[PDB]
């Protein structure tokens, strides 16, 4: 495991990144338009836009575009977090 | 520590104090480096980088660690360049948008259109690029000399924009259609991309390195050859370098990523040439040895440059096992019945492929092609045509049309060509500033015979010593002056020769008489003797021989190869010397750049430490900075993108400062940048 | 008095077959039976490519016996390429531009075209170093016309996909831009 990327935003995508960084892995980040403002964007060694044209929250749930994501960059992991998708099945 | 405190010198240095705690003290240790890591304090140097070193040490994470342990490690003081890109950016930004960029008037910037990406119908083809690679450069040759259709090379990168833009495109312009050209284009034998004043003013005018360029592209574009123009004995330099530089210089360029080295010498003197070809070929490369064209064959009072002499000429480079033979016509003065039997009576004469070079200056290049592609000719020349026509190459687009139904095709996808077209178009309004203006076609290039850039460097010349309003008499005295020479190939730099010289004659009042009676009185202009000393190389047919005596005075001539007289180089010698002088270890295409051209490479670098990577800028923004109220994204790697909106800009103080008030990544950031008025 | 048939479409393309070959020639005789002095093509979009300018001058010169006088814009680059192929093809007389108002969406160049047919074994019929001597002027006095410049020109082959002629493009730039739709002109070359 060299990479991983939160499927999520805000404090708890901080928290992470953090601890990621304490294992000595790298980190990617993903953000929707509306949120790129957002301290956690810039917290990671990498972050990639998502849910392009979507509403925000859906876009955060957008499940595919993720994992797209998750692949064009390199992660060979993701973290859910809190909410969200984390305790979503599909 | 906080946004906006004035650290005095008064009190103690300290900011924070930061604590970690754990369970296992590798974990403290863990966390202790993720914060420090983690820290973002800009405005004041800090101690972080020590204390990284320090927590990264084993003697330290064991827990070990003595009174002398940091003074007995000297390991701990070496500290990484720190990259601050988001600061240096800023300070760019904040330069150009109250100072301008130099050399054009500070107008204000304008709202662009994001330019059109082209929709391509893609074909999927073999390229003269992946024969080079799987089977070598003479295997390319005989997929040229199989092919049907006159091929074409698109100059767009290269030849067009100096021809045009005084070299000034940019590579982040370059690489936003770079791939669009690899694939919608497979059809091209190569694209020119490199040398010329390329070299130069990527370093000199738009900070950036050339070698970057290449690199950058040359990733983006794995199947189209890469050519770039090379003078013999001097690749990309105006020095007179020895020949174990210019060795290395081809091994280097032809390792990261170029395939065809179009070799030439501006007297068209073999010499030159000889060891340069041979270079290309042994890194196993494609080598066009090339003929400059010069005055005009079907015209007997001029008989130096008939058609004997290229063809002569011909044989003898054939001789050097060049791949191909190349004629560069730099000031577009073959006439399209001259190219027909030029091209035909070459192609009589020697069996290596024949890649023509012309301009569109007198309004017949692509009629001057269209001639020399029924001779025959199996290569061209060609720019994409939102930045061809008048000095720069004959349309791309135009030569398919032109050629539509004859006999001979242009081997082109033309409408992926056309879309293509649209992005270039675009892009070339963020070029305004260096435009030159009203371009029509003229036919006075056949009487004076300027390239294009000697035309422009002594317009500039003419008009910083007042005689802007003689420029008719300048031009006449040109011709004159190349008449008095012998009648000389005029290509770079042999063209400043004759352009010194002429400024030169008409600024002291002087005619041919004059020179030729009272010579020894008179201090003639530096290029003018050390083209007359030999440093350029032998002229066709030499010197005449009163005014070179005239000319050099007591001076030494020599009449060899000047590179044999090249202060001999060593390349460990100075690549430790650089590596002192820009503070890290150069590669080894530093190390070359650095022997090219060194005042300018250390510029680069002081400019590269004051304002980091500016072409990773839009165009518009390099070059005017930002507006009040503007946003914009700065890529600079995948995935990490610097956001940049602009929301004041402050009145200056007393000593002449200002203070913007940017938010770059949601931070309000402060800079202070001198105004200069 | 010269009798005009304009140009549209491409002779060399069989599915445009509307404006073929014959089409001009039946026209050239209904023409010459008018009792006009001359002939002439006005090309006037620069859609007449060189080759079919010489299929064309030929078989027009093999309908009918007055001479025959041709005009093209230089819009798509080939003007002066053009006029070569009809020269080769006979065409008695053409339409140029001082090189100072030339090029572009203008005539081709006066000067230039001398210099094209030079050593080949038909002449154009000009003094043209009192041409180049001339064109300075024009050179000059077009500085005085900027405001009216329609700015940074340069060849343009989708003229042959839309056959706007150069004043029509001018105009529905100027119309589409007064009715907010500038940003959109290249669906309007396409409609
Ligand atoms: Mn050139
Ligand atoms: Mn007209």
């Amino acid at each position: 495991m060299k990479k991983l990327l939160v499927a999520n935003r805000g404090e708890i995508a901080v928290r992470v990144f953090r601890a990621c960084n304490e294992l000595g892995l790298s980190t990617v980040a993903v953000y929707a338009r509306e949120d790129e403002y957002s301290v956690h964007r810039f917290k990671a060694d990498e972050s990639y836009l998502i849910g392009q044209g979507k509403k925000p929250i859906d876009a955060y749930l957008d499940i595919d575009d993720i994992i797209r994501v998750a692949l064009e960059s390199g992660a060979d992991a993701i973290h859910p977090g809190y909410g969200l998708l984390s305790e979503n099945l599909e | 520590a906080y946004a906006g405190y004035e650290v005095t010198p008064y009190f103690d240095s300290l900011l924070v104090k930061v604590c970690t705690f754990a369970n296992e003290f590798s974990d403290s240790v863990r966390k202790m480096d993720r914060v420090l890591h983690e820290f973002r304090i800009r405005g004041v140097k800090t101690n972080i980088p020590f204390l990284i070193n320090v927590i990264a040490n084993e003697n330290f994470t064991s827990g070990q660690a003595t009174t002398t342990f940091i003074d007995n490690t000297p390991s701990l003081f070496n500290f990484p360049r720190l990259r601050d890109r988001g600061t240096k950016t800023l300070h760019y930004l904040s330069m150009i948008t109250v100072n301008g960029f130099p050399g054009i008037e500070n107008t204000e910037k304008r709202h662009f259109e994001e330019p059109r990406q082209p929709l391509l119908n893609l074909e999927k083809k073999k390229t003269a690029k992946n024969i080079l690679d799987e089977q070598g450069a003479d295997a390319v040759v005989d997929y040229v000399k199989n092919t049907k259709e006159v091929l074409l090379t698109d100059t767009t990168l290269r030849d067009a924009h100096q021809s045009l833009l005084a070299t000034r495109l940019r590579l982040q312009d370059m690489k936003g259609i770079a791939q669009a050209i690899d694939q919608g284009l497979p059809e091209l034998f190569s694209a020119e991309m490199w040398g010329g004043a390329t070299f130069d003013v990527a370093y000199r005018f738009l900070n950036e390195s050339p070698w970057y360029r290449l690199r950058k592209l040359r990733k983006l574009m794995p199947n189209t050859m890469f050519q770039m123009l090379f003078r013999g004995s001097n690749a990309v330099g105006y020095q007179n370098y020895p020949d174990n530089v210019i060795e290395e210089f081809i091994r280097v360029a032809a390792h990261e990523g170029i395939d065809v080295f179009r070799i030439f010498d501006s007297l068209n003197w073999l010499p030159q040439m000889e060891k340069s070809i041979q270079a290309v070929r042994d890194n196993g490369k494609i080598a066009e040895a090339t003929i400059c064209y010069t005055g005009d064959i079907l015209d007997p009072s001029r008989p130096k440059y008939n058609i004997q002499y290229y063809k002569d000429l011909a044989k003898e480079l054939e001789a050097t096992g060049a791949h191909i033979l190349a004629v560069k016509d730099m000031a577009g003065l073959l006439k399209p019945q001259a190219a027909y039997r030029l091209i035909s009576e070459l192609k009589d004469t020697v069996d290596l492929p024949i890649h023509l070079h012309t301009h569109d200056t007198s309004g017949n290049g692509i009629i001057t092609y269209s001639g020399a592609t029924q001779a025959g000719v199996d290569i061209i020349d060609v720019a994409t045509a939102s930045l061809a026509g008048g000095t720069s190459q004959p349309s791309m687009q135009s030569i398919y049309y032109a050629l539509e139904h004859g006999p001979r095709h242009a081997s082109i996808n033309v409408k992926n060509a056309e879309q293509i077209d649209h992005y270039w178009e675009d892009v070339r309004k963020y070029y305004a500033p260096f435009e030159a203006g009203i371009t029509s076609p003229q036919t006075e290039v056949y009487m004076h015979e300027m390239p294009g850039g000697q035309y422009t460097n002594l317009k500039s010349q003419a008009a910083a010593v007042g005689l802007g309003h003689r420029f008719d008499e300048i031009k006449q005295m040109y011709r004159k002056v190349n008449m008095m020479f012998g009648d000389i190939i005029k290509v770079t730099p042999s063209s400043k020769v004759v352009g010194d010289m002429a400024l030169f004659m008409i600024q002291n009042d002087l005619t041919e008489e004059d020179v030729y009676a009272r010579g020894n009185e008179l201090n003639f202009p530096e290029s003018v003797v050390s083209f007359f000393r030999g440093d350029l190389g032998q002229p066709v047919g030499g010197f005449p021989e009163k005014l070179q005596k005239i000319i050099v005075k007591d001076k030494a001539v020599i009449t060899d190869r000047p590179g044999l007289h090249a202060e001999k180089v060593d390349f460990e010698t100075v690549k430790a010397d650089l590596e002192q002088k820009i503070g890290y270890e150069p590669g080894d295409h530093e190390v070359i750049s650095y022997i090219m051209y060194p005042q300018v490479f250390l510029d680069y670098q002081k400019m590269q430490r004051e304002f980091g990577a500016v072409t990773l800028l839009d165009t518009p923004t390099f070059l005017h900075g930002m507006r009040l109220n503007e946003k914009i994204e700065v890529q600079i790697e995948k995935g990490k993108t610097l956001s940049i909106r602009l929301d004041e800009i402050g009145e200056p103080d007393l000593a002449g400062n200002r203070v913007l008030f940017f938010n770059l990544n949601g931070q309000r950031r402060e800079v202070v940048i001198n105004d200069q008025s």
